């Protein structure tokens, strides 16, 4: 199994705390060094460091020699990670992996702990219509969509005329705006014939701010 | 800090094809003791990386023998004979032997197909937005393969930069394509200083640049 279990997902703002967990199964826990790496969202991978579990030491990778502290609970048969101070930059995924001697190799990974660091508050989005072309609307494929803008924390889920309409819907990935504001759009390619007869309607719903709107394009 | 350089960013391929992925250390990976660590994992969409092969050739327990593994000292490959729907996603080279462990930066497998240009669609700013101050402009490119593909705003004809977002879809399990959706953002006063709104796509599958437009504002 080797099974390890990390923490939920966390929500942070700069210079505060954080606190990862990281269980794994006993019987095995002394078997391995207990690392960690790090993944920015879209970015490579970081090894941070590992901790020893024979003997507790930890050893920090030049780069997170500072406000990491890598701890474990033998009883528990749990290890931690702790950053303090937190900045926008330590936004990231961050796996707890055991670790081989012989092989030195990295056998098991956590599922991944996120840590979200901002200061923005949670925020429900605007919705705003994408309206099909009008100056062009009978011309075979029809255009279509809703702009979800700036909203926080993430994320969003978006449906169309209450999850009936699927095939041609293509929802974007978010995109961090210079406001710290998350913003999104979701389209769907109709036939313009289906223009004037088949409503649409996209539905955006923001569970951290329990906002959810209807909005008919 | 040695340095593990994968040579195909991205990997187009086709199910039931072979696939070959290089990665190219700084230095060599033949650690003192004789043994040369060298790792290779794939890491799926929203999992865990997982360990595939150790140590330049070793199959990792439970990993499909289509997998395998070659290289001696700073130069590395990984092959997979008859590539599967469940072998696609991000593949990264690892390094045990000097100092501190570093990973390669990844390859992503993909599905290879057919080129297909892109479907554009432009859409101005709806006057709810704007009657808040802003306005933003979408540019949408539907379907479209390979992932390349350049979209150049234009204000009246002024070439636009620095004040656009763009998003790109995961590659279509359906089609293969992919989807992206460009947004111009500017002030609504900035924007209604403004005659001619358009985004010019240029696609490998597009004979010439296409360009959508409007014009109020």
């Amino acid at each position: 199994q080797v099974q390890l279990l990390e923490s939920g997902p966390e929500l942070k703002k700069p210079g505060e705390t954080v606190k990862i967990s990281c269980k794994a199964s006993g019987y095995t826990f002394t078997n391995y060094g207990m690392n960690w790496v790090k993944q920015a969202p879209g970015k490579g991978l970081k090894w941070m460091g590992w901790i020893n579990t024979y003997t507790g030491e930890p050893t920090y990778a030049d780069d997170f020699k500072g406000r990491f502290a890598f701890s474990l609970e033998t009883s528990a048969s749990t290890a931690y990670l702790q950053i303090n101070n937190l900045k926008n930059e330590d936004t990231a995924t961050y796996f707890c992996v055991q670790a081989e001697r012989l092989r030195r190799t990295f056998d098991y990974w956590g599922a991944g702990t996120t840590v979200t660091v901002s200061s923005a508050s949670t925020k429900g989005p605007s919705v705003f219509p994408l309206a099909p072309s009008s100056k062009s609307t009978s011309g075979g494929t029809a255009a279509l969509g809703c702009l979800v803008k700036d909203y926080f924390p993430e994320p969003v889920t978006v449906s169309w005329n209450s999850g009936a309409l699927t095939s041609g819907v293509h929802t974007f990935p978010a995109v961090l705006q210079s406001s710290g504001l998350y913003s999104l759009s979701s389209v769907v390619t109709v036939p313009s014939s289906s223009l004037g007869t088949q409503t649409y309607i996209c539905n955006v719903n923001h569970k951290p701010s329990n906002t959810k709107v209807d909005k008919k394009v | 800090e040695l340095v593990m350089t994968q040579t195909p960013l991205s990997l187009p391929v086709s199910l039931g094809d072979q696939a070959s992925i290089s990665c190219r250390s700084s230095q060599s990976l033949v650690h003192s003791n004789g043994n040369t660590y060298l790792h290779w994992y794939l890491q799926k969409p929203g999992q865990s990386p997982k360990l595939l092969i150790y140590k330049v050739s070793n199959r990792f327990s439970g990993v499909p023998d289509r997998f395998s593994g070659s290289g001696s000292g700073t130069d590395f490959t990984l092959k997979i004979s008859r590539v599967e729907a469940e072998d696609l996603g991000v593949y990264f080279c690892s390094q045990s032997t000097h100092v501190p462990p570093t990973f390669g930066g990844g390859t992503k497998l993909e599905i290879k197909r057919t080129v297909a240009a892109p479907s554009v669609f432009i859409f101005p700013p709806s006057d709810e937005q704007l009657k808040s101050g802003t306005a933003s402009v979408v540019c949408l490119l539907n379907n479209f393969y390979p992932r390349e593909a350049k979209v150049q705003w234009k204000v009246d004809n002024a070439l636009q930069s620095g004040n656009s977002q763009e998003s790109v879809t995961e590659q279509d399990s359906k089609d293969s394509t992919y989807s992206l959706s460009s947004t111009l953002t500017l002030s609504k006063a900035d924007y209604e200083k403004h005659k001619v709104y358009a985004c010019e796509v240029t696609h490998q599958g597009l004979s010439s640049p296409v360009t959508k437009s409007f014009n109020r504002g």
